RNA sequence: GGGGCUCAAACCACACACCGAAGCUGCGGGUGUCACGGUGACGCGGUAGAGGAGCGUUCUGUAAGCCUGUGAAGGUG
RNA sequence: AGGGGAGUGAAAUAGAACCUGAAACCGUAUGCGUACAAGCAGUGGGAGCCUACUUGUUAGGUGACUGCGUACCUUUUGUAUAAUGGGUCAGCGACUUAUAUUCAGUGGCAAGCUUAACCGUAUAGGGUAGGCGUAGCGAAAGCGAGUCUUAAUAGGGCGUU
């Protein structure tokens, strides 16, 4: 029983070369270079699911700082004031109100201020 | 009771493990011999 | 419910005029770079320029503390062997007064295509007047 | 590290706040072992190496079957 | 030379270098991007433009700008290493087989189990010569649930439900 490798080997190389679509030069058309490019792309994607959550908290916090100082308060003093009174609203929701619903953000900043913080 | 319906009891037959077939098998590359030495080469046996 | 992102075609930019008439160089320059980048607006996003325009008028009357008027040096290399050249704060004010403020602000901005775009919105002059009356800049107290 | 920093953006004390990891918590999934009769509990980084369980290829039986020119294998989306 | 028609054929992109006709490699056409911008070329985010139809919480193509980010194998205490190997593609290329054994799993018989050559009505059936087990101790003669050492039914070694 002699087994020939032609059909199975070709099917396996085409799966890798389809994931390497859009890469530059030999990274999208030769198997040896495209195999390493696909592995490193998956290494980056695993790490950047952690970094996506970090990059978005930093963006919300920076926008909350800009909106609070327009009402006479810094970010660190507003967070302490919110925790003092009641509020559990996310940084994600807070950054949305700072840009879109500016009259609601002012009310929250004014209530956090009234907690003497 | 047909020829395509009868088998053996569980645990009666195994597969044998083949060294040197990829990473996922647990026996790839060196095949269970470790690194360089006498007992890592063809015919590398220590006399009784 | 995704996160808001600013669009370069729909950004609102203002004009401001800042007088350097006895301000410390580095504490004035940090306020300028903060507004060139748009960090004072809730619409700020890291990849689009949301900042304002800053005009600086009395660029030769900026000051430094300590003994920095004579002891602070500016170096640059021309690319030729031995081509290192230096000038101090006192002499640079005499020759190119505006280069003092630009050098300080430029070092506080990102070093990429976006950082060079924010720098293009800084207009530094050495008089008490600027050529940008048609834009009607509003006063900014430090 | 750079810009720049002088009743500091330095240093010595004290105080309160905040940021900050794949650590911890929340929510949704998958697995290993043990106990009970599907639940509970604590686990689940890994080289050499040991143990367990699988996918696919060719040939033989099932098969004088079943599929197929109203279109097989192969190739390409 | 080579072609464009016409004919033959079910089919000439089955036309003689003739079944199928992959990849490396080389072109033509269209869409988007690219001439102030620094590095393993990807990925997290993300505007704009083009196409299709369900006319936008949609699908496909490009990716301005921006955060992170120094290939793979081998060998090593340790490699982005300026240490080794590879120009690329396709095909091939490295734990096998025989005979003797030991352990484990799973079966057949069971104080017994099993045959080898060989006959054969030929994968049946016969063939129990032989092998292992039911008893050990001693170098042995030998004695035996005991036996060896010893002057010793003492002690001790090994063995026995
Ligand atoms: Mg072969
Ligand atoms: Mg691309
Ligand atoms: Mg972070
Ligand atoms: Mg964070
Ligand atoms: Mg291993
Ligand atoms: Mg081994
Ligand atoms: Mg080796
Ligand atoms: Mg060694
Ligand atoms: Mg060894
Ligand atoms: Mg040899
Ligand atoms: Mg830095
Ligand atoms: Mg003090
Ligand atoms: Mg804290
Ligand atoms: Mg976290
Ligand atoms: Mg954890
Ligand atoms: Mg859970
Ligand atoms: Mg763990
Ligand atoms: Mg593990
Ligand atoms: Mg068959
Ligand atoms: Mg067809
Ligand atoms: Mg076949
Ligand atoms: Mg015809
Ligand atoms: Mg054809
Ligand atoms: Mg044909
Ligand atoms: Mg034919
Ligand atoms: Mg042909
Ligand atoms: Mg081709
Ligand atoms: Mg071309
Ligand atoms: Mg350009
Ligand atoms: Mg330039
Ligand atoms: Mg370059
Ligand atoms: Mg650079
Ligand atoms: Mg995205
Ligand atoms: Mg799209
Ligand atoms: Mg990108
Ligand atoms: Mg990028
Ligand atoms: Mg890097
Ligand atoms: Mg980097
Ligand atoms: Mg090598
Ligand atoms: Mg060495
Ligand atoms: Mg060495
Ligand atoms: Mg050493
Ligand atoms: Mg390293
Ligand atoms: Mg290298
Ligand atoms: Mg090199
Ligand atoms: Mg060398
Ligand atoms: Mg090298
Ligand atoms: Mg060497
Ligand atoms: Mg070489
Ligand atoms: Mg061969
Ligand atoms: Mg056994
Ligand atoms: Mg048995
Ligand atoms: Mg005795
Ligand atoms: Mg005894």
């Amino acid at each position: 029983a002699r087994v020939k490798r032609g059909v199975i080997a070709r099917r396996r190389h085409k799966k890798i070369l389809k994931l390497a679509k859009g890469y530059y030069g030999a990274r999208s058309r030769v198997f040896r270079v495209a195999k390493q490019a696909v592995i490193k792309a998956g290494q980056y994607a695993y790490r950047d699911r952690r970094q996506r959550k970090r990059q978005f908290r930093a963006l919300w916090i920076a926008r909350i700082n800009a909106g609070a100082r327009q009402n006479g308060l810094s970010y660190s003093r507003l967070i302490a004031g919110l925790k003092k009174a009641a509020i559990e609203i996310d940084r994600k929701v807070l950054a949305d109100l700072a840009v879109n619903e500016k009259a609601a953000f002012t009310a929250i900043v004014e209530k956090a201020k009234a907690s003497l913080a | 009771m047909q020829l395509n319906d009868l088998r053996s009891a569980p645990g009666a037959r195994r597969e044998k493990h083949r060294p040197g077939r990829g990473i996922g098998s647990g026996l790839g590359k060196t095949g269970g011999r470790g690194h360089k030495g006498l007992t890592s080469r063809s015919g590398g046996k220590v006399a009784p | 419910m995704k996160t808001y992102t600013a669009k370069p075609e729909t950004v609102q930019r203002d004009w401001f005029v800042v007088d350097a008439a006895g301000q410390t160089l580095g504490r004035l320059a940090t306020e300028i770079a903060r507004r060139l980048r748009g960090k004072h607006k809730p619409e700020y996003t890291p990849h689009v320029d949301t900042g304002d325009y800053i005009v600086v008028i009395n660029a030769e009357q900026v000051r430094v503390t300590g003994a920095k008027t004579t002891d602070k040096m500016y170096y640059h290399h021309s690319g030729f062997p031995g081509g290192i050249k230096s000038i101090n704060f006192e002499k640079l004010i005499a020759k190119a007064p505006e280069r003092v403020i630009e050098t300080a602000v430029k070092g506080m901005l990102p070093k990429n295509p976006l950082g060079r775009d924010m720098y293009r919105k800084l207009k530094v002059y050495k008089g008490a007047s600027h050529p940008h009356t048609a834009q009607q800049p509003q006063e900014l107290k430090i």
